[PDB]
RNA sequence: GCCGAGGUGGUGGAAUUGGUAGACACGCUACCUUGAGGUGGUAGUGCCCAAUAGGGCUUACGGGUUCAAGUCCCGUCCUCGGUACCA
RNA sequence: UGGUGGCGAUAGCGAAGAGGUCACACCCGUUCCCAUACCGAACACGGAAGUUAAGCUCUUCAGCGCCGAUGGUAGUCGGGGGUUUCCCCCUGUGAGAGUAGGACGCCGCCAA
RNA sequence: GGGGCGGUCGCCUCCUAAAAGGUAACGGAGGCGCCCAAAGGUUCCCUCAGAAUGGUUGGAAAUCAUUCGCAGAGUGUAAAGGCACAAGGGAGCUUGACUGCGAGACCUACAAGUCGAGCAGGGACGAAAGUCGGGCUUAGUGAUCCGGUGGUUCCGCAUGGA
RNA sequence: AGUCUUGGAGGUAGAGCACUGAUUGGACUAGGGGCCCCUACCGGGUUACCGAAUUCAGUCAAACUCCGAAUGCCAAUGACU
């Protein structure tokens, strides 16, 4: 037969393991990461209010990149995360690597936000 | 006639440990005070309630106590302020 | 067999700690780094 | 692939005694084979020797 | 190299128009090949595990796992652990090379070879070759062989029903 | 000798006999049955004697349908022994019979034979019992 | 009645210290020695299916602990030894 | 559409359908980061040859699952009576089972 | 349920126990007087038991895939409670199986026993958020007196030591 | 302190089989026997001789709960007394 469950089903389980231990409180919004094959996405979420505050995707026709899956695409969408997080003033944020490792594009997002000034 | 039979084999028993609710719903409750003595988690900790090493439910802040429910068939202690 | 174990410091030589270990599963002299309040830091301790 | 664990792999030039050559990748650099698939008689349809041989005895009246 | 190109080019249009799929992705593909060893003489012969930790590294260079018994069995004189049997999993290019070794090179050397069974499909689309002699394809070297201990090969397609895995494995080259 | 093959606890409490039966109050496997008008403990031997009387009057029974089983054990201390020093050893097995419980049934046999068969069954039972047809 | 012990091949009987036998001394069997029996000497030896190979039943029994039970644990039957006292 | 949240499977399972330029994916390879007790299956790094088959959505449906009354009954607080291993009456309360029915999604946020 | 005889004496779990807690009997059942240097901590991973088939030696059952299995497994160990966001399984690194505490609670005649957010000193793991003051919770233990050992800006019978 | 109103914790009486144990019967059913046929215990030929697991229907439980009371308990809120 051999059948496989999706990347996304195990990804949501391993994300829900992460979500039991850190949340999007007041004055610590949750910095979530979604990591599609053709793009990458990053939101800044209140989990108490149910509201994402700022957002950034490589699906942005302004400030686009070529590769969109490169570490430079993740670095540019991370600097957009931190720039919108400074423009709408949360100023302190909690990094939700979302059911992934802290390895590649996700770590590129996180390092770009740490450089640009989001204090994890 | 006095015929000798003995040997019960079932005398002993342990000391009663006083599990259960120590505070109620709508009770004013200070910080650090034990809300529920249990073994296992018959009832879970919610907001401002911690689970101890001997899985006791205690209040983290001052405030009233509410026993709500965890959805399917499962309960919860939560402490709110005023 | 199970033995009561003191874990004396090395920088100070002071005892400061007790835990148990086997004489068979740990036949050698065991060592840990714990806190010496005379030394006020983490310090390598040693079974005595 | 883990390093220092697996043996090497070079392009095996598998031969055969019927002359048919074939290509894989193995530990051995070159392999000579005495009976391949196209040499073995089961792969070659209804074979010559054993199928021509395997007629059961026709109640051997002949003499 | 050659079995991937043979499979894609000749087989995938032919098998796709043999079973009339409504898309190219419904065509079954051989996903993995799992080579079991199953040497349980580790109890009475403690060294023997290294036999086919040696050999299955030579059968396919992916090193097998020294696999352990998951439950203690008194009738087999065996506690839980004391590892039993080796295991190779296989997907990539070496595996089509391995079926190239089996079909074109090895399975002639089965010294009593006839039609290997039609009746070795589980009902889901998967196949097993049961091997009893460990020297079939010429690397095994009679010189380095004393124990003849054979092998279990689990050829695992992605086929959902069974007879289309049949028509896959006939076209790959397995005789029946 | 109806006996449970295995029992968790060889010494159980004596329980209480109050309320009607939970179920089996009506005849549905057979055609004619016998209900209890009172509550009691019925042992192994009473079901033995009742079923034997049933089989002997019917002389070839269609079905006999024993609906009650002696699940509960009763223990008894030996003869001429003082109180205390442990609960006594188990002696017998009991079906607890609440009032309104169909004990035995009959199928395939005419009504008069069923009347007299359940009557000869009833004179082996400690309870007041009544005849019951299927509705 | 209560308490302690023990139930093993046809036999008396060890295994009771944790890893699978049913030791050892008798019978029993095949052969040898003798005119022939006895003693004596050699080789086997619980059982049933199997040429051997080889798998299972088996330590009074029935059930649990265990991956395993002759041993660890409980109940039934039996045989031992001690106790059954005070008016 | 895609991500992300709350709500008790009324969310489920199962069965049959429809969709791909975007989007999520399946996929194509491992040259580097990484990885696999084995292995690019997974995890990662890249890419965009085709693929709506699978996940995914989007329809339906009451077969299992789930929610679920009203009445009646069992039980029972208090008062009382009787042939008292139990039963009965009165006042109030009130199940469980079974049902009639509800249901194969409601609700926030952000980016397209 | 006279006394002797037998049996017991402390700690843990269930039932008794009557839907808070409590609750007796020579009432019904069981366990304990430990074990683990990983069987603790943290981080990242991930899912069990059985069954049906395809399978050498392989047997009813070792090892293999393959479906069905939101739980028949596991949780060091009785029993109960609890757990598949793991508390159950793996791997890396580790020693928080720390020191001084501790607002406030539970429990109780006392003696005791249990929980504890948070603070400081120093760390472990983690990128961080954070978590860590032993193990999944509850058994695994005993007062004082008297001695032994180790250390101390303590005393020391006139004074300095002892 | 009482009572009305409100919110809770706790799983007994009852009830039910959804776990765990017990257990009545029907339907099939691998398999175990018994009559045997020859015959390498090999292949079988039968049986109302027993049937593990599946399914339907019914029972029972202090140490069984998918469920769940009346009461009692803990409270807060006002209200009276």
């Amino acid at each position: 037969m051999i059948t496989k469950t999706s990347k996304n089903a195990a990804r949501l389980k391993r994300h829900a393991r992460v979500r039991a231990k850190l949340s999007g409180t007041a004055e610590r919004p949750r910095l979530n990461v979604f990591r599609s094959n053709k793009h990458i996405y990053a939101q800044i979420i209140d989990d108490v209010n149910g509201v994402t505050l700022a957002s950034a995707s490589t699906l942005d026709k302004d400030l686009n990149v070529e590769s969109t899956g490169d570490t430079s695409a993740a670095t540019k969408v991370g600097e957009l995360v931190a720039k919108r997080a400074a423009e709408k003033g949360i100023s302190d944020v909690v990094f939700d690597r979302g059911g992934y490792l802290y390895h590649g594009r996700v770590k590129a997002l996180a390092d770009a936000a740490r450089e640009a000034g989001l204090k994890f | 006639s006095k015929k000798g039979v003995g040997s019960t084999k079932n005398g002993r028993d342990s000391e009663a440990k006083r599990l259960g609710a120590k505070r109620a719903d709508g009770q004013f409750v200070t910080g650090g005070s034990i809300l529920y003595r249990q073994r296992g988690t018959k009832i879970y900790p919610g907001e401002n309630v911690g689970r101890g090493g001997d899985d006791t439910l205690f209040a983290k802040i001052d405030g009233t106590v509410k026993f709500e429910r965890f959805g399917r068939d499962r309960k919860k202690v939560s402490v709110y302020p005023v | 067999m199970r033995v009561n174990i003191t874990l004396a410091c090395t920088e100070c030589g002071e005892r400061n700690y007790i835990s148990k270990k086997n004489k068979r599963n740990n036949p050698d002299r065991v060592e840990f780094k714990k806190y010496c309040p005379r030394d006020k830091k983490s310090t390598l301790h040693r079974e005595t | 692939m883990k390093a220092g664990i697996h043996p090497n792999f070079k392009k095996a030039t598998v031969k055969c005694a019927c002359g048919n050559e074939f290509e894989t990748g193995s530990v051995k650099e070159e392999v000579r084979v005495e009976i391949c698939s196209e040499c073995h008689p089961f792969y070659t349809g209804r074979q010559k020797f054993a199928s021509a041989d395997g007629r059961v005895d026709r109640f051997n009246k002949k003499y | 190299n050659r079995l991937k190109e043979k499979y894609n080019k000749e087989i995938a249009p032919a098998l796709m128009t043999k079973f009339n799929y409504d898309s190219v992705m419904q065509v079954p593909k051989i996903e993995k090949i799992v080579i079991n060893m199953g040497v349980g003489d580790a109890v009475q012969n403690a060294k023997a595990i290294d036999s086919a930790v040696e050999e299955l590294t030579f059968i396919a260079g992916q090193k097998p796992v020294v696999t352990r018994a998951k439950k203690s069995i008194a009738g087999f004189r065996l506690r839980e652990g004391m590892p039993i049997g080796a295991k190779v999993t296989l997907r990539g290019e070496r595996m089509y090379d391995f079926l190239d070794k089996l079909i074109s090179v090895s399975l002639p050397r089965v010294r009593d070879f006839r039609g290997v069974s039609k009746k070795s499909f589980d009902g889901r689309g998967n196949y097993t070759l049961g091997i009893k002699e460990q020297l079939i394809f010429p690397e095994i070297d009679y010189d380095k062989v004393t124990k003849v201990r054979g092998m279990d090969i689990v050829i695992v397609t992605t086929a959902n029903t069974d007879e289309e895995a049949r028509e896959l494995l006939t076209q790959v080259g397995m005789p029946f | 000798m109806l006996l449970p093959k295995r029992v968790k606890y060889r010494r159980e409490h004596r329980g209480k006999m109050r309320g009607r039966a939970k179920g089996g109050t009506e005849v549905h496997f057979g055609e004619f049955g016998i209900q209890a008008l009172e509550a009691s403990w019925i042992t192994n031997r009473q079901i033995e004697a009742a079923r034997i009387a049933m089989t002997r009057y019917m002389k070839r029974g269609g079905k006999v349908w024993i609906k009650i089983f002696p699940s509960k054990p009763y223990t008894a201390k030996p003869l001429e022994v003082r109180m205390g020093s442990g609960k006594g050893a188990p002696e017998g097995w009991v079906a607890v019979v609440k009032p309104g419980k169909v004990l035995f049934e009959i199928s395939g046999v005419s009504e008069e034979v069923a009347r007299e068969a359940l009557r000869l069954a009833s004179h082996k039972l400690p309870i007041k019992t009544k005849f019951v047809k299927r509705e």
